[PDB]
């Protein structure tokens, strides 16, 4: 499940909320959005075989059910620490932070690593890509300061100007 | 085999045990072989001919300078650029142009100039010690 | 101020950490390699000045103009700076240590004749007044030897020309990556170097031509190899002060995200209250 | 109160709160449905009692005592903040966890320079635990800056004293890990328990020179320190 | 809408062209303040010609601020706009100064607006 | 933030201009006027379309005030004049 | 009552240049914050000594804090401090250190006071 913006359904929830009389929270949004996307994301989950057999009633009993979510979230000037933001972060399992000097740059998806991450990870990845990936994300992570600071050095190490070559060949 | 030593004013241009080389003198042409009694003398601009040890020759190529020989050492001091006399006295007279008319040249140091840049921007009209109370 | 603009410059302090970041990085790299073309120029002066010595005041002697003192009626110097800032102190207590002894020697009624490397000092005494002659400038973190023939035949020729009666480099010297001192040291007439040829009963030159015009070229370079071993110090003691200057400045930025943070969480705060109270209170 | 009934039985309890910060919370919004008035930063009015009347149950008593180990989340990174400003006002102790102290392979990852208590003082806990600490955090917030210097310079530009403390400061280091029993399906290693005194001995030892003759790694996941030399052996 | 799918190769190249010659040229500026421009390679000294030629390129004198100025206006087809942009990154009209281009319409005005210069 | 989107210009004067000297203290890299040269002589028209450029280059090269003794001399006389505009 | 034609000009000329020096030196704090105070130039250190110097010097001893520091306070006429500001401004006093000048009365204090270091 994909929710387009979960950050237009507070917008929404604040008006419908306000017109009612309801006393407001921080930021003017109800005392309560954090119970609004609580309740909500906390249906996403992954449910044993147990409870799929008790509640389908004995008719399936190998499986194991899952709902998994996508909450797209929208962020003013990169301000990942709004009060919807962080509230979202506080919730789901990581993030994929989508960079705009990135995107503006031609780099697209704009996945901006170090900043974004999973936290089931590795569980949730296939072998070969888990064997093989292992060690990318660190490495762009890091290639992307290293990219900085090779604005005001010129005359490389020729030990980083290895690096710096072979991240930009990832990336 | 003796130990020659070719240096400039800036850097080592050959090290090594020597069994024998040829350079061109002021006076003429030369040669140097092991236990050659002590010597001094300019060179003129030109090659110089070593023979490793065992027998690799190679050519080096000298700007001028001076040769000085001791009985198992020799070294050569040699220059980075031809000099004569009026070759310097042109030197000397843009140097001395120079310093009337105040034609400060540049450096050439990119990397300085960014930094500089960057920050001298960044740091503008900041006013963080008037926003934050510190007494300073 | 309000918590839109001190979030602003918080970013642009954490921008000018990151710049004087890499610049402490890049000085001590350029550090190391300046400290390394320096002691690869010892091995000329140092073999010359053995042959200077043998040559001058060894089993017999020359005479040269430059070996023997005469009366000090006016007095040359060769002064060394940076071509680039934010090297800390490191021109002004040269120059202010020049300017002393300088005035110390007008104190006795004799003059003094000023040429530049670098430009800093360029500007500097083009300011104080200073009789300037010849420079050379835009040698940066490059110097060779070719681009210091001029200046210094320029005091050559009038030493030994007559006008001139003492000649000195005014430079830094590097001796720790943490400390570097300015010192004005005499060139002209020759210091001596404790070059003792007692040894050296067992031989003497063959000259071709002969040892006197041999002797004069030997000066010639000798001194011209010092003065690019001033610069060269010079150059390495610029980077370690540029290195040094940058870690404050890192420092200085750090300690005071820290205070501006302070600053922005309070207004942040402030304006929370401020607007739930005026929604709570204009309702009803 | 379930802890509270095992300690009228006298026993010596451990009461987690997985996070306090979603209690103070939990506090705001059923004060908003309420309708009362928006006190500080938008908290309920009555935020400091509803905090102390919880915290002030977790105590010791002349039956049975309660800890309480809770895990703590501060707002916009803020130490500001009524939350934390008002949860602090009750934490005795405080332990930080830093993601680089794992990066390490060091386990537990506790920053040994950022984690505080105000137990340590020479008149509750004595002088010799006291100044014992003391020196492991002057050691360990020394070489903070000759790792740095080094990073900058190379090893080689450091006085000989200090390639001393560099070397004194990777063995406390070092000797911070240990191995739990509910680690052993990670490590193999069999779990140890040590008693405070030992670890006393352990870092009076290594502080001053005494074990400076064995290496690093005889100390990296050992447990006591007379099972450091039992490692070293073998090494 | 400017992706190459809905506006052509051609609009996109011209127009991401001059986008990074102007991110270039603001590359630039902060090494002429301080370097001077006789420091310049031979390469970028001609990307901050064509980068200030360009600058001016952008400007038009409008019909309607006819009464603020008095100079007539100009009309520009996108196919001239194309067609002038891609000449001058080019280098197709180094021949001309600057001032060829301030307020000129089309680029066939430019080269006759040069000419009285 | 009503009455600037209601004129037709604004006259900004700031504390830090009036300290330094520079009196009336008008801000001319924020004010506006919207009228603009209709509401000018032609004379003054003329002449103050080079005042307006002297002061935005200025203003783009004033960062570097305070790095001044390394600029090159050709940025030099346009930081220089603009203070003297100034 | 600041104005030229009820203070005289030169009373407002002093206060003014006062004004002036002080705000110079307000602008450079978070440059000698960030970089350290040898990156600025020799004639804006002279304004930084300056400015610390009639920072200093605005200082006085009062009659009624005596209980509070003993030092006998002082009584200062104007025409006395429009003189030695004046002086200050125009370094005829950059001999001294700025110590001379806390918490001093006249102009003449401070030069005494400076023997003393």
């Amino acid at each position: 499940i994909i929710y387009d913006d979960l950050s237009k359904q507070a917008v929404a929830y604040r008006q419908i909320s306000l017109l009612l009389r309801r006393p407001p929270g921080r930021e003017a949004f109800p005392g309560d959005v954090f119970y609004l996307h609580s309740r909500l994301l906390e249906r996403a989950a992954r449910v044993n075989a147990e409870y799929v057999e008790a509640f389908t009633k004995g008719e399936v009993k190998g499986k194991t059910g899952s709902l998994t979510a996508l909450p797209i979230i929208e962020t003013q000037a990169g301000d990942v620490s709004a009060f919807v933001p962080t509230n979202v972060i506080s919730i789901t399992d990581g993030q994929i932070f989508l960079e705009t000097n990135l995107f503006n740059a031609g780099i697209r998806p704009a996945v901006n690593p170090g900043i974004s991450v999973s936290r089931v990870g590795g569980a949730a990845q296939t072998k070969i890509m888990k064997k093989l990936s292992g060690g990318i994300r660190t490495a762009l992570a890091q290639y992307r300061e290293l990219a900085a600071f090779s604005q005001f050095a010129s005359d490389l190490d020729d030990a980083t100007r290895k690096q710096l070559d072979h991240g930009q060949k990832v990336t | 085999t003796y130990h020659l030593d070719v240096v400039s004013a800036e850097q080592q241009m050959f090290s090594g045990l020597v069994e024998k080389i040829q350079v061109t003198g002021s006076e003429g042409e030369l040669g140097i072989y092991p236990g050659h009694a002590p010597l001094l003398t300019a060179i003129k601009p030109g090659m110089i001919r070593i023979v490793k040890q065992h027998g690799h020759e190679e050519f080096i190529y000298l700007s001028g300078g001076i040769l000085e020989v001791q009985p198992g050492n020799v070294t050569v001091l040699a220059d980075t650029a031809i000099r004569g006399q009026d070759l310097d006295e042109a030197r000397a007279m843009e140097a001395k142009r120079k310093a009337e008319e105040h034609i400060s040249s540049s450096h050439g140091d990119v990397d300085y100039a960014q930094a500089s840049a960057e920050l001298a921007k960044a740091i503008a009209q900041l006013r963080v010690i008037e926003l934050t109370k510190k007494a300073m | 101020a309000g918590a839109k603009d001190i979030r602003s410059k918080i970013a642009s302090v954490q921008n000018t950490q990151k710049i004087t970041k890499a610049m402490e990085m890049v000085a001590a790299s350029k550090m190391r390699k300046s400290q390394d073309r320096m002691a690869a120029s010892r091995p000329y002066a140092e073999t010359m000045r053995k042959v200077i010595g043998h040559l001058a005041h060894g089993n017999l002697e020359y005479k040269h103009p430059y070996l023997e003192d005469r009366d000090v009626k006016r007095v040359g110097y060769l002064v060394v700076s940076t071509d680039r800032g934010l090297a800390g102190g490191l021109n002004i207590n040269l120059f202010k240590k020049l300017l002393a002894e300088m005035k110390t020697w007008t104190d006795k009624g004799v003059q003094a004749d000023l040429a530049m490397i670098g430009s800093k000092g360029v500007s500097f005494f083009n300011s104080v007044g200073g009789n300037v002659v010849a420079q050379v400038t835009g040698m940066g973190d490059n110097p060779s030897l070719s681009e210091l023939i001029g200046p210094v035949k320029v005091m050559l020729q009038a030493y030994d020309e007559g006008r001139l009666d003492k000649l000195y480099i005014v430079s830094n010297k590097f001796i720790n990556t943490m400390s570097q001192v300015p010192t004005i040291s005499q060139l002209l007439p020759l210091p001596a170097s404790d070059d003792d040829d007692l040894k050296h009963k067992s031989w003497d030159y063959l000259y071709e031509p002969d040892p006197k015009a041999l002797l004069d070229t030997l000066l010639r370079r000798y001194v011209e190899s010092q003065v690019y071993q001033g610069v060269v110090e010079n150059l390495a003691s610029e980077q370690a002060a540029r290195m040094v200057a940058m870690k404050a400045a890192t420092d200085n930025g750090g300690s005071l995200i820290k205070e501006l943070q302070l600053v922005y969480n309070k207004a942040r705060q402030a304006s929370i209250t401020q607007e739930l109270t005026e929604i709570v209170s204009g309702a009803a | 109160t379930m802890a509270e009934k095992f300690r009228d039985e006298g026993r010596d309890v451990l009461l987690f709160v997985d996070n306090i910060y979603r209690y103070t919370l939990a506090g705001t919004e059923v004060s908003a449905l309420l309708g009362r008035m928006p006190s500080a930063v938008g908290y309920q009015p009555t935020l400091a009692e509803e905090m102390g009347v919880l915290q002030e149950r977790i105590t010791s008593t002349k039956t049975g005592s309660i800890t309480s180990v809770q895990a703590v989340y501060v707002p916009a990174d803020d130490l500001t903040d009524p939350s934390p400003a008002t949860t602090f006002a009750h934490l005795d102790a405080t332990v930080v966890l830093s993601r680089q102290i794992a990066s390490l392979g060091i386990y537990p990852a506790v920053d040994p320079l950022d984690s505080t208590s105000r137990q340590l003082d020479p008149l509750v806990v004595g002088q010799e635990h006291y100044d014992t600490a003391r020196g492991v955090q002057s050691i360990l917030q020394r070489y903070q800056e000759l790792k740095d210097i080094i990073a900058i310079l190379g090893m080689d530009e450091l006085s000989e004293e200090d390639k001393l403390v560099v070397a004194r400061a990777r063995k406390i280091q070092r000797f911070l890990s240990q191995p739990f029993f509910v680690a052993e399906v990670f490590t193999g290693s069999p779990g140890k328990y040590v008693s405070l005194k030992d670890t006393i001995r352990g870092f009076k030892g290594i502080m001053e020179g005494e074990y400076d003759h064995l290496p690093e790694q005889a100390f990296y996941m050992v447990g006591s320190i007379e099972e450091a030399v039992e490692k070293a052996k073998k090494l």
